[PDB]
DNA sequence: CGGGAAAATCTCTAGCA
DNA sequence: ACTGCTAGAGATTTTCCCG
DNA sequence: CGGGAAAATCTCTAGCA
DNA sequence: ACTGCTAGAGATTTTCCCG
């Protein structure tokens, strides 16, 4: 193919074709056609088809402040279960973010707060409000709301609902708070039937019971287990299939070739 | 190695190549010219 | 004693994803959790999940209901 | 299914309640609901306590949640009934509140936080607050001098007062506290919908007189004749609504 | 449950409360919870999750006019095939939009030109272009670019050829004509691994070669079927099964139960 | 009958109820308060 | 006569949409054509589709090729 | 496949071309080919032509596409080498023009021109053109009355020439003609694709010589040996590539 | 019939004011 | 009475090719 | 085991600066 | 070394309920 490819890449360097166009007019295989646009710079011009997966561990919540009527409204939300907190500030100040993180901290266990890189959530006086209370941070990529997916898609059922109550109120503030009070409890639906409310209690509830439960399991059941290697600690056994925790490794591994001491 | 194209931030004009030394789920990070970046995985290429 | 905190941890639910599927997995049964793994079993499959890819709760409601 | 005689053995014996049952024997918890309800001789989470105290020359409005000594409060601008109001729907739309207990002061008999009441479905009634406001005050003269306002120590109070003071029987704090309650009542709001589901509906089974229906099981359905609870197979009993 | 119902629609007029939320708080069964919340003229705020499909007949051409470098880029494309004209025009007017049009009519069977509601084109210019040479018009609904997928898309592409090629040229027309060119014949792909000339060929070639086999089929194959009804007007028969014309009204009948004649 | 609601033209407020006088494939005609108007079926719903 | 025509006819590709459906169906054969209608057979069976939601070619290059 | 006989003696009695083997025995094309190209006694359409006619004191610069006599044409403002260039990368982005036929005059023989065939791929060449240009001044001087600007009318001149005058042995206007002629080429070139991809191929079948490889059936496998079209199955024959 | 490699299909994304 | 689409990138299933 | 109705799941969309 | 999501609307498949 020395002069279909010689003769593709002088092309390429004009039109820029794409790898069927010069395999079909070059008697090119599609892998050479395909090398021929990946070396090109000028070509690469799009990105993967696919999204992340934001974090959606019990203590993760994510902030953001959206603006309605003039006013700034700072919303959270707990991303393991959708319920969230809102109040209508004066001003996106460090100051009253960290106001409002400092009572978000107080009323709920708030391990780490998401937010994107607004001047308020990277302020040094939020940074000394989540030092205070033991909270960890993560900034987002820049300019990716993506990386606040669960928190901008709060802004409009928040936005939603305060639109079908606005009138019921005389002030925005007032409405933001009904909002609030609708969302979180007489909105149901999601992974268990519940509202907001109702599974934020299940998941922090479950979590100490979980986390009391399996300590008391680990305290009794204290075995090691050789497998196909060193005294990996037991985690779990029955049906046939063992889980253990080989150096910091959690794998599966069937209850042949396994035995427990 | 790889070569990274990418989309850094609020800019259309793709950018690269650069060094891939970090590929996570959802984002990478990468070396272009003595400068660490970290883009999202939508808005790059890995060759 | 112990086999009673077993089907006790054995009695949440758990919802969760794959690293590449938008879509949340149906309630699976919870056998051993983690700082940073749940261990589930979702249809007779024994599958390892991150804990920040896992919803776990219990459903106090399908609890009270049998 | 086959313990609900050793579970009324248990009552008759213990006088135990229906969690337990359900919890040791493995019974739906409405059979041993009814197992508790039959006997004669075996017969809160959402009221908060509202008050205002006055610190330094500013008011802070404290709520309790007196099952679990879990504090809200904050500093208000002014003792009015639109401060009050406002904190009222906030507390609301945050926990579940039912009742609120209240000090008859002017701000509290207010139309405006009468009327946040009736939209949030709060019911308003005119000492642990006492208590409560001065462990607040206490925290607050500790932790005083790592702010240099009055509100930002008062959310440190708080936060320090829900999550790092623990006691009580199990060394439990506030939040933790205030969580099971809150998953208790949830659970006694599941369990009494399904009973108010299921109360309407008849079973004829064997054909012998209509009986009320317990559970609908996915191969059996408990039933309840002449105080006696019966298991019957389900091709074996026919269930009807009235 | 009528005092069930008389509750929810008085927690509704509150707090909206979608048709879950209120089965859950007032024992109601799905279909009333649903039936409330549907006639709440205040909940009715999400249209529905479908997307339509535009026309893609032979004759179909979308136009629209894009910017670029502070100049006007006034660009069709054939729907069928891909196919695209552009060209640089020094104003948005109906005046050279009727110029393009004309010239495209005349360089192409244009039967059809589907534009959105810009003032150049619901000119009383163009649609003197357009009654000249035959042309029939079709608006889009009012701000919905969907109704303008096709040559919308294709404003992104031709952008993109032309940042690949911008450097090639002094002036924007020049790497105008030379997107065109690339895209029209230097990139392969689609429905039958064409470029978008081949694909506009072999659309046009079809349509006459159909057209002219189709009229001598039907001038020689002249019957008439009876099924279940009226002499219907024979299309096609083989294979167990005949396609027939009722009544301006084409449906498939099985070989049994008509009769051909 | 039919009752519809749409959102008509770049504007967020919902508008209706509107009588339906015709549903095709991806976008219908309705009739709000003598005023005919041809709205999408992703900015419309029909009840 | 008749019958090498309607084997021409029956050497076009159809290319078609469902009135729901986003996706393109593959290379059907063309029985008949219309001025709103064609009559295609995909996969042993027979659909009419409307003459806006279908695409007629002939794969100049499958042809050339058998 | 079994009309392979049949083709080589209508060929060798009739001198037919592949086209119609193809299409009366039903032949993959390359066989035809082949078989057209065995017989030594049996042995356009991007070719465009560029010129400039001058009408009312504005320059128009016609192009006609010889096979068809399909045109295009538009009024420029200066007979200069920027827009000859820029006439014939528009021409050249529309339809596949590899030839282009012009009178060596000052604007087609500039710097601008000549970069611009080198972009497009066009092969530069200094009386059909003639004739073409006096039937579009005729239809111009027909259809004049109806616009203002005479680039307009010109416009309207080439869209009746193009779709509204038909003739020929037809009756098929340029249009047609154009697209018929463009179409062939189209399946032209995919066989010379297709020739060219499998004649780097050796068949080695029942094991006899290497053989010139026709076509990879799904039943059967077609070769050409000492001049002589021959059928094997699949299993019994072995391809490489050379 | 059985793996491996290559080709075809499938899935999913940004950008198009 | 009108209407999302297009092309590319990675993943996954099909087909083919020699044993 | 067989339809019908009701419930559960699936698919897909706008809006979130 | 980090990451789209949420809730509603219509369609389609599952489950259940009495024969
Ligand atoms: C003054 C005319 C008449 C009235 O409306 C405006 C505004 N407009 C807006 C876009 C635009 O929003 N493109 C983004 C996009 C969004 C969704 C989608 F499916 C496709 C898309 F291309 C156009 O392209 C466009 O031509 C116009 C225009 O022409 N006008
Ligand atoms: C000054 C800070 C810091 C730097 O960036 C700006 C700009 N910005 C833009 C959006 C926004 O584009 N929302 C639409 C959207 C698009 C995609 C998606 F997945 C989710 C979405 F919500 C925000 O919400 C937001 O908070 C900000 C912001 O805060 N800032
Ligand atoms: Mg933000
Ligand atoms: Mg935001
Ligand atoms: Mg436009
Ligand atoms: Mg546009
Ligand atoms: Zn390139
Ligand atoms: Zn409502």
């Amino acid at each position: 193919f020395l002069d279909g490819i010689d003769k593709a890449q002088e092309e390429h360097e004009k039109y820029h074709s794409n790898w069927r166009a010069m395999a079909s007019d070059f008697n090119l295989p599609p892998v050479v056609a395909k090398e021929i646009v990946a070396s090109c710079d000028k070509c690469q011009l799009k990105g993967e088809a696919m999204h992340g997966q934001v974090d959606c561990s019990p203590g993760i919540w994510q902030l953001d402040c959206t603006h309605l009527e003039g006013k700034v409204i700072l919303v959270a939300v707990h991303v393991a279960s959708g319920y969230i907190e809102a109040e209508v500030i004066p001003a996106e100040t460090g100051q009253e973010t960290a106001y409002f993180l400092l009572k978000l901290a107080g009323r709920w266990p708030v391990k780490t707060v998401h937010t994107d890189n607004g001047s308020n959530f990277t302020s040094t006086t939020v940074k000394a409000a989540c030092w205070w209370a033991g909270i960890k941070q993560e900034f987002g990529i820049p300019y990716n709301p993506q990386s606040q997916g669960v928190i901008e898609s709060m802004n409009k059922e928040l936005k939603k609902i305060i639109g079908q109550v606005r009138d019921q109120a005389e002030h925005l503030k007032t409405a933001v708070q009904m909002a609030v009070f609708i969302h979180n409890f007489k909105r149901k639906g999601g992974i268990g039937g519940y509202s907001a409310g109702e599974r934020i209690v299940d998941i922090i509830a479950t979590d100490i019971q979980t986390k009391e439960l399996q300590k008391q399991i680990t305290k009794i059941q204290n075995f090691r287990v050789y497998y196909r290697k060193g005294p990996a600690k037991l985690l779990w056994k029955g049906e046939g299939a063992v889980v253990i925790q080989d150096n910091s490794d959690i794998k599966v591994v069937p209850r042949r070739k396994a035995k427990i001491i | 190695n790889f070569r990274v194209y990418y989309r850094d931030s609020r800019d259309p004009v793709w950018k690269g190549p650069a060094k891939l030394l970090w590929k996570g789920e959802g984002a990478v990070v990468i070396q272009d010219n003595s400068d660490i970046k970290v883009v999202p995985r939508r808005k790059a290429k890995i060759i | 004693e112990l086999q009673k905190q077993i089907t006790k941890i054995q009695n949440f639910r758990v919802y969760y994803r794959d690293s590449r599927d938008p879509v949340w997995k149906g309630p699976a049964k919870l056998l051993w959790k983690g700082e940073g793994a749940v261990v589930i079993q979702d249809n007779s499959d024994i599958k390892v999940v991150p804990r920040r890819k896992a919803k776990i709760i219990r459903d106090y409601g399908k609890q009270m209901a049998g």
